DNA sequence: AGCTCAAGTAGTTACGCCGGTCAT
RNA sequence: AAGACCAGGC
DNA sequence: AACTACTTGAGCT
């Protein structure tokens, strides 16, 4: 229904990318002192938006909880010990 | 993997308490949180025990000989 | 507790607290030749060798 | 799809950002030294100047990159036809083998038919053109 | 990335983390910090038996 | 501290729009070549050195 | 520097300058090498001046133009006087060279 | 070659969507340069958006 | 320069002296054809560049989504929807002028301030 | 990728610098067997060429012109020859194949 | 160093 | 016939300490 | 029993 | 993978 394409990494080159899909779009006509500091949307031309950021991580970080609170080295550290875990590695 | 008998932590009993809550969630249609209060499971400590539990003896029970 | 090493609770340890089962597999087969020549799976003593 | 050869083409350049004699040559697969573009054009099938500069540049308008090419035209001056063209990469027995390498060899992906020497020349012109595209800073 | 606009050589766009870690790094942020510390372990894995060959 | 946190983020914000501001001075051939350097080197050599102080 | 002159700023630079090799292709925006058979005047408009203001106070027709950077001028620092005496000395007597102001 | 582009571009972009040149192919127009790129190749890594 | 080829057999052209009379020829040396000088200049080498800034902009150079977007107002139709960038002179050496387009015209007006450019 | 290459590529591959001063056709990929001496040819599973160390690949037909075995190709567990790409919960838990 | 500034 | 000068081509050696799987 | 390869540890 | 050693090649009187 076209409400979804495949880039491959060449025609990335072209295409302009919204992160995330609802504050990158709707206009302007206060914040709170917490969150992390975003910058702007300024721009129009958006071509696509990203289905969600998260997923610009594989399997080993995907278990990491906060990995955009650590010092990223560490993260990769982690991303090898989950490898060498404990656990069920099956049922049968 | 079966419920844990007596919690880690601090010792209190809580092998029988796998049903009650269990089934304090199918029927009486109650929080996890809640249903725990009630099963007397106050300090997160057993907490955690049965709130985090994955049973997979179901699993490995649906395995034939 | 000190350079990376820590300290865990027994009591807890006791009541199975990360405790985990460790299985092996040594596995052997019996040997021919197309000159019909066999190996053997028996309880071996003693006997010439 | 099929057999698949591992043969790759050099377009290089030779004289430095300096000395007087910036030629364009390139490399071959089978042929022991280098051809200077030119004639891999008339031996393909362009005999003419100025029709090899066809290919190569797209824009009468643009001095420069056609300037770097003079000296390159002149390199092959010596050989006026497609005869001699298939002839210099070392008779009758050496013009032959010329055709070969240039219709399963050459540029062998595109297609290694017959009738399509045109096709491959644009592509060599679209390579001779990326090269001075950056030996002009662009 | 291709998230930017290009020709765009502000400091948003060249990497700089203006996030504590306490508050946490958006994608960008978080990606580019990670293209610095790969520099960081890509010598801590290099430096590690060069600079044993030297000493040797 | 509640009001530390805040004194900081505009101690960015104006950093970065004293960047924005050597961008638009550099986007205009408003400035001079420090001998050795390249123009566009020298644009680096202050943002480099801008945001750096401004972390500092 | 030497034992004196220590905190001479202009003394710093009138050294480098002295040491930093600098080549005629690093003030030179352009060349050119145009065709004028007559050792009296130019087939070029901006030119005409610098032949006439160069006869007071054999050759080939074959013309060869140079045309240097003014602020490449002011970096290294030069002089068209320099400039050219070196040039003419460099070929000598096989080689008539001029040049403006 | 081919002339006006803008639209052969906004065509093939729109004979993928409704999916009859497999969702799999790239195809990248640079402007700023002229030209098309075609790919069907065996390897590309590419996301969804 | 802008130099040229021949009638006949399309070629390079080289050049000769009119000796006797004094003006140059361009020729051939494939056949015989000769022509007089289009120009007296014959070559130049151009070592401080400024020819591809303007880089290929076709029309459509306001469909590449990557580029910014600018609200200011060229010196002649008075729009406010400008693309723009950088030379595409990829000298480490270059400046750092903005060259703009307008999606009401295709005109190529900067921002620069110390030198004015018609190309 | 797998299928790819037994779908189609497998196909191409057999058929291009083929034909021999006898030609091929057609080639047909079955499912997972056990030729052993002593049985006939025991229709195999996952599971069991794991604990008895064998091999899950199937036979490589192909119709030769003047039908024919032409060796063994090793299957991908959870592909399509591979009975596991149908088998659903329950159907899995009988075969020992962990879900 | 390389994740604090250049010069660090 | 012969000689200096530059370049090519040849060849070499590199890294701390500590389970599985395959096959001559 | 010796070797090779992959993997992993500070 | 980079150098440095060693010997060879081509230009030059
Ligand atoms: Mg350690
Ligand atoms: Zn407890
Ligand atoms: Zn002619
Ligand atoms: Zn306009």
């Amino acid at each position: 229904e076209g409400l979804v394409e495949y880039i491959d990494a060449e025609e990335e080159e072209s295409i302009l990318i919204a992160m995330q899909p609802e504050d990158l779009e709707p206009a302007e006509a206060d914040v709170d002192p917490a969150k992390r500091i975003r910058v702007s949307h300024h721009a129009t031309t958006f071509t696509h938006c990203e289905i969600h950021p998260s997923m610009i991580l594989g399997v080993a970080a995907s278990i990491i909880p906060f990995p955009d609170h650590n010092q990223s080295p560490r993260n990769t550290y982690q991303s090898a010990m989950g490898k060498q875990a404990m656990g069920v590695f099956l049922t049968n | 993997m079966i419920v844990p008998v007596r919690c880690f932590s601090c010792g209190k009993v809580v092998g029988d308490k796998w049903e009650s809550y269990l089934n304090l969630l199918q029927e009486d249609e109650l929080d996890e949180g809640t249903a725990l209060s009630r099963l007397g499971l106050k300090r997160y400590c057993c907490r955690r025990m049965i709130l985090t539990h994955v049973d997979l003896i179901e699993k490995f029970l649906r395995y034939n000989p | 507790n000190q350079e990376d090493s820590m300290i865990m609770n027994q009591s807890s340890i006791d009541r199975g607290l990360f405790r985990s089962l460790f299985f092996r597999s040594y596995m052997d087969q019996e040997k021919k030749y197309g000159m019909s020549i066999t190996e053997t799976f028996e309880k071996p003593q003693r006997t010439n060798t | 799809k099929g057999s698949r050869f591992i043969s790759t083409l050099q377009v290089k350049l030779y004289g430095r950002e300096g000395s007087s004699a910036r030629t364009i040559k390139a490399t071959l697969p089978y042929i022991k030294q280098d051809i200077p573009i030119v004639i891999i054009f008339r031996a393909l099938g362009i005999i003419p100047d100025g029709e090899i500069l066809e290919h190569i540049c797209y824009d009468v308008n643009d001095w420069q990159m056609l300037e770097m090419l003079k000296p390159c035209v002149e390199d092959g001056f010596v050989i006026q036809d497609r005869e001699t063209a298939l002839d210099f990469i070392g008779k009758e027995k050496r013009i032959q083998y010329a055709k070969d390498i240039l219709q399963k060899e050459f540029l062998p992906h595109i297609t290694q038919l017959e009738g399509f020497e045109s096709r491959k020349a644009f592509f060599l012109g679209y390579m001779i053109n990326r090269l001075l595209l950056c030996a002009l800073d662009r | 990335l291709p998230h930017f606009s290009k020709d765009d050589y502000s400091p948003e766009s060249k990497g700089f983390v203006e996030n504590s870690y306490l508050r946490g790094l958006t994608p960008q942020e978080f990606f580019f910090h990670a293209m610095g510390g790969r520099e960081g372990l890509i010598d801590t894995a290099v430096k590690t038996a060069e600079t044993g060959y030297i000493q040797r | 501290d509640g009001p530390t946190m805040r004194e900081i983020t505009e101690t960015i914000a104006e950093a970065k729009k004293k960047v924005l501001d050597v961008t638009k001075e550099a986007q205009a051939n408003l400035l001079t070549a420090k001998h050795g350097m390249t123009l566009r080197e020298s644009f680096e050599d202050n943002v480099v050195r801008f945001l750096n102080e401004a972390r500092d | 520097l030497e034992p004196g002159h220590a905190a001479d700023q202009e003394q710093a630079k009138l050294i480098r300058s002295a040491i930093e090799h600098t080549t005629l292709k690093s003030v030179t925006i352009a060349s050119e090498i145009y065709y004028d058979p007559d050792p009296r005047s130019t087939v070029i408009p901006e030119d005409e001046e610098i032949i006439q203001l160069h006869f007071s106070l054999q050759q080939s027709p074959w013309l060869l133009r140079l045309e240097l950077d003014r602020a490449a001028m002011n970096d290294k620092d030069l002089t068209m006087g320099q400039v050219g005496e070196r040039i003419k000395q460099t070929f000598k007597n096989d080689l008539f060279v001029i040049w403006s102001e | 070659v081919h002339r006006n582009p803008a639209r052969l571009m906004e065509t093939l972009r729109t004979l993928r969507r409704k999916g009859d040149i497999n969702p799999e192919v790239s195809m990248i127009r640079d402007i700023r340069e002229k030209e098309l790129k075609i790919f069907t190749d065996a390897g590309r890594v590419y996301r969804p958006l | 320069t802008t130099f040229r080829f021949c009638r006949d057999c399309n070629n390079m052209l080289y050049p000769r002296e009119d000796k006797e009379n004094n003006r140059l020829l361009f020729e051939c040396r494939t056949c015989s054809y000769v022509e007089e000088a289009g120009s007296p200049l014959v070559y130049r080498h151009e070592l401080i560049t400024n020819i591809g800034e303007t880089a290929g902009v076709v029309q459509d150079i306001g469909s590449d989504p990557t580029l910014p977007r600018s609200d200011r107002e060229c010196p002649k139709c008075h729009s406010r929807e400008n693309v723009f960038f950088q030379s595409q002179q990829r000298r480490k050496d270059t400046s750092m002028v903005l060259f703009f387009v307008c999606l009401s015209c295709s005109h190529i007006f900067t921002s620069d301030q110390k030198n004015k450019r018609t190309q | 990728s797998f299928n790819q290459f037994v779908d189609y590529t497998l196909q191409d591959i057999i058929c291009e610098d083929s034909t021999l001063i006898i030609s091929f056709g057609k080639i047909y990929v079955t499912k997972p067997m056990v030729n052993e001496s002593d049985g006939v040819t025991h229709a195999l599973y996952p599971q069991e060429a794991r604990l008895r160390n064998l091999t899950y690949s199937s036979g490589l037909f192909v119709d030769v012109k003047k039908k024919v075995f032409i060796g063994r190709l090793p299957i991908m567990l959870r592909s399509k020859n591979c009975y596991l790409s149908e088998a659903t919960e329950s159907d899995l838990y009988k075969l020992k194949e962990c879900p | 160093n390389p994740i604090w500034g250049i010069g660090c």
